[PDB]
RNA sequence: AGGACCGAACCGACUAAUGUCGAAAAAUUAGCGGAUGACUUGUGGCUGGGGGUGAAAGGCCAAUCAAACCGGGAGAUAGCU
RNA sequence: GCUCGCCGGAAGACCAAGGGUUCCUGUCCAACGUUAAUCGGGGCAGGGUGAGUCGACCCCUAAGGCGAGGCCGAAAGGCGUAGUCGAUGGGAAACAGGUUAAUAUUCCUGUACUUGGUGUUACUGCGAAGGGGGGACGGAGAAGGCUAUGUUGGCCGGGCGACGGUUGUCCCGGUUUAAGCGUGUAGGCUGGUUUUCCAGGCAAAUCCGGAAAAUCAAGGCUGAGGCGUGAUGACGAGGCACUACGGUGCUGAAGCAACAAAUGCCCUGCUUCCAGGAAAAGCCUCUAAGCAUCAGGUAACAUCAAAUCGUACCCCAAACCGACACAGGUGGUCAGGUAGAGAAUACCAAGGCGCUUGAGAGAACUCGGGUGAAGGAACUAGGCAAAAUGGUGCCGUAACUUCGGGAGAAGGCACGCUGAUAUGUAGGUGAGGUCCCUCGCGGAUGGAGCUGAAAUCAGUCGAAGAUACCAGCUGGCUGCAACUGUUUAUUAAAAACACAGCACUGUGCAAACACGAAAGUGGACGUAUACGGUGUGACGCCUGCCCGGUGCCGGGAGGUUAAU
């Protein structure tokens, strides 16, 4: 059992994007952002509870961090993990 | 066994191969095989300490019986076989409870002969028993050289120990190279030559035949520099040294033997 | 033209990796050289 | 059958021209040798400095080798420039 | 966009290694790009990498690494037992279609499969660090069967041709379909089954090994492929719609045979040969301590779960190693047509490129080539370099020879196309039907159809038929090395090194010898037919004299002589 204090930790944010609005079209799947660690089991347990949602697989994908110059210096955004959450039917907002 | 080649090709002008064709064709007997890798000369260390060794056929390793530790019990050969560690050949002999088990292969030991080790074994060849049961002047081989100790004398292929005398708890055996040496009474040997008289009559024709079984080449210390040989250097074909080993030490005759513990065994040493 | 330097991370990590300074008496001793001259990379992991 | 023959891949490097501030700190073009074997190759490992390894040339040991590279003794010493 | 040209055993496609966002989109042209740049692998912003099955991870190990204790060592530390790690190897399971601007065996459609958990039910001896089996292993050759695939014919759709002809033997395009499931083939191997016992498998074993007796003779295992289903599904040339003029929308016919055929697969097979060709888990089985009514095992259902990491992109290169967008280096996989023995080579397909300065001119001279009168090595250190020969078949072929060679010696002759033999033969394949039976994926037949060299004869064209590319120069005397090989990465590839062979010599095993302050290790899990050192260097005939010097082996009469 996944305790709240962590499945309230796991969502970050919708990843919105051309690809993503395709997904929830043409697949109904809801592209997210969730944290680093977040197994598969901790995604789906934290969009069934926090959404109330059904969802019938998570294919998560760990995206690395371009390596963005700022001026001179060197700069090199953070790795993030995205998951392509697959909802049954029932709906998304 | 010992047939010349024809000199369809250099280097098979002079091969001589030694084809003893009642080996079994085919695999050994599993269970009494084993890894064995090579290792190039090479030690602990990993320096080269014996040189010119080193590639050649990957080879398994056999199990032979030394200790012939079963008494009592007849054995019985099946197969004579091609052991690639040895020069003599090996003879997987089953036993009546039921155990094989390989041996070296005397002279005359064919695949359905019967043996068995012990005190009450008969002097027919391919039987072992204490060198204080064998009647002296017989031929042995596979000999110890203390008792249990495993067989160490006579192993190679057409060896063998004579008894030439026994004094007391001791016996004296003149060895395959002529030095006379007490043997306890105890040191069980087997009885008769090793197999595989033929080995030393192949000629091996060409250098790869050095090659694969496991021979790199030996480079003359004439042809190396001052720095590597004590022989070496000068300019074109000089030697004036005494000839000596890589390590200084003469060679062409000087005795390096020195162990003071064996040598009150030693009755007469070798000529 | 086989240039000298042939990389493999692997053959990388187990030579001059961290834990391989760190096995040795005298690995350890380059880690503390390097902290001193106050390196970033101590070592090859990256 | 063969350390067999001819010959691509593959390995090598005999000749010539070019190139020689190069396309390249050793290559290109044309020919050249081996090409089932003492063959060739990928990955991983082991051997280390008066030491390793060497079918041996003082050859190779990171474009460095009759004794690597780095740091130190060290601002060696230099009746020499 | 049309035309041209280049690669096409690559200059195409997919990977590993390595790289690290170079991928796609919008946007800008300062710098970067050997020029301009609207373009980019440049700058900026956003997007993009979806896995029970593909890799990793994980389980098991090789070499090797570390190594509790331990042994050894001034200290550091060295070695190493248990053990533990360590792939490049061993271990469960997914394919086809579609889809994105960018991912796909990951998403969606369909069709599967694997391993564990957890209950349920029914049967039930289960139980491991331990026993046994298997995993599990070489080189070479020879085929036979099949497939990938290709070619042709059929069938379907289309055309009837800018210039003579083209309703035909005409031209063009298509003719695709997986895993899985069920059969169990060509084949390959094994003789099965039962009872009794047994000093062997560190205990025990009902398992393995062994000894018998009975009894039968077949049973079992492996296996490509084909065949059916998967699949009346998908795919499908095209057509009809519309336009971002870039594709989405719908529909979509035939979808077969024959022949050739792999280096792929049966084959980890078979035959052979010596050089004698990993381990350990997974898996199967057997019992031990333990429980033994339980637990646990089996099978059917039911459901659950299969985590994490990688996934973009380059990968023979502009993205990796070379300071460069560098003619160099880089392991694996796939490999279409015609001609060809061919993975050569020529021209092409799919695909991808025209190599990031161009435009002119048409000097010398330089480079890479083409041709050359007459002569033909007179050149030169030297036939350096060019030139020449170059294929297949048949004839023929010298000294010498170690009988194998030399030898492709040398040299000679034929070669195209057309027709006939024979509208395509010998050969190969092999249909229908006819039977025969243990009816099958069977066997005898039987020859339709396909495929199809080679030769002989006759004719015909050219200066020339091996017509292009490709593709030996040959012969004589002689030195040295027997030979194949190795060699100075980067001026020396040799006569040098190695070699097989020979001899001397040491070495009796705690072997000598070597690495080691030592322990220990190699030698070698070898045992004098073995191992080391040294020299010579196949083979044939041989290897003569000198023991003073130096060395080595031994001797002991005496002289001299250390520590003490």
């Amino acid at each position: 059992m996944i305790r709240e204090e962590r499945l309230l930790k796991v969502l970050r944010a919708p990843h919105v994007s051309e690809k993503a609005s395709t997904a929830m079209e043409k697949s109904n799947t809801i592209v997210l952002k969730v944290a680093k660690d977040a197994t598969k089991a901790e995604i789906k347990a934290a969009v069934q509870k926090l959404f109330e949602v059904e969802v019938e697989v998570v294919n998560t994908l760990v995206v690395k961090g371009k390596v963005k110059r700022h001026g001179q210096r060197i700069g090199r955004r953070s790795d993030w993990k995205k998951a392509y959450v697959t909802l049954k039917e029932g709906q998304n907002l | 066994a010992v047939v010349k080649c024809k000199p369809t090709s250099p280097g098979r002008r002079h091969v001589v191969k030694v084809v003893n064709p009642e080996l079994h064709k085919g695999k050994p007997f599993a269970p009494l095989l084993e890894k064995n890798s090579k290792s190039g000369g090479r030690n602990n260390n990993g320096r080269i300490t014996t040189r010119h060794i080193g590639g050649g056929h990957k080879q398994a390793y056999r199990i032979v019986d030394f200790k012939r530790n079963k008494d009592g019990i007849p054995a019985v050969v099946e197969r004579l076989e091609y052991d690639p560690n040895r020069s003599a050949n090996i003879a997987l002999v089953l036993y009546k409870d039921g155990e094989r088990r390989y041996i070296l292969a005397p002279k005359g030991l064919k695949a359905g002969d019967q043996i068995q080790s012990g005190v009450d074994a008969a002097i027919k060849p391919g039987n072992t028993l204490p060198m204080r049961n064998i009647p002296v002047g017989s031929t042995v081989h596979n000999v110890e050289m203390k008792p249990g100790k495993g067989g160490q004398l006579a192993r190679s292929a057409g060896t063998y120990v004579q008894i030439v005398a026994r004094d007391g708890a001791y016996v004296t055996l003149r060895l395959r190279s002529g030095e006379m040496r007490k043997v306890e009474a105890d040191c069980r040997a087997t009885l008769g030559e090793v197999g595989n008289a033929e080995h030393m009559l192949r000629v091996l024709g060409k250098a790869g035949a050095a090659r694969w079984r496991g021979v790199r080449p030996t480079v003359r210390g004439t042809a190396m520099n001052p720095v590597d040989h004590p022989h070496g250097g000068g300019e074109g074909r000089n030697f004036g040294k005494h000839p000596v080993t890589p390590w200084g030490v003469q060679t062409k005759g000087k005795k390096t033997r020195s162990n003071k513990r064996t040598d009150k065994f030693i009755v007469r040493r070798r000529s | 033209m086989k240039r000298t330097f042939q990389p493999s991370v692997l053959k990388r990590n187990r030579s001059h990796g961290f834990r391989a300074r760190m096995a040795t008496k005298n690995g350890r001793q380059v880690l503390a050289r390097r902290r001193a001259k106050g390196r970033a990379r101590l070592t090859v992991s990256k």
